[PDB]
């Protein structure tokens, strides 16, 4: 529910009516597939909230 | 407020309640079937008066 936005280095999702930028994430965007199909895909790591937790 | 024309589509397929990963992963199909869309108003026009 948002866009992919960069300020130049950094990605970042946003809703879409006003800028507030968040960290990308597994659970603010979902998975359809791999990288050869879209037409102007960027590589930038996403985020895993669990692993940081399940390192513990 | 500028926004790239396949992502302003992709919000489009939204609007209709169907996920915005099927424009992307069909970009291609979806663009020739607007040209070909396009293409028979010409036809129609420069015909049916
Ligand atoms: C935008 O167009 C450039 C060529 O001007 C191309 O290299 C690039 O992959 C395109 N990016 C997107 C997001 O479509």
């Amino acid at each position: 529910e948002g866009v992919f936005v960069s300020n130049g280095t950094h990605w970042f999702v946003t809703q879409r009516n006003f800028y507030e930028p968040q960290i990308i994430t597994t659970d603010n965007t979902f998975v359809s597939g791999n990288c050869d199909v879209v037409i102007g895909i960027v590589n930038n790591t996403v985020y895993d909230p669990l692993q940081p937790e399940l390192d513990s | 407020l500028q926004i790239p024309f396949a992502m302003q589509m992709a919000y489009r397929f939204n609007g209709i309640g169907v996920t915005q990963n099927v424009l992307y992963e069909n970009q291609k199909l979806i663009a020739n079937q607007f040209n070909s869309a396009i293409g028979k108003i010409q036809d129609s026009l420069s015909s049916t008066a």
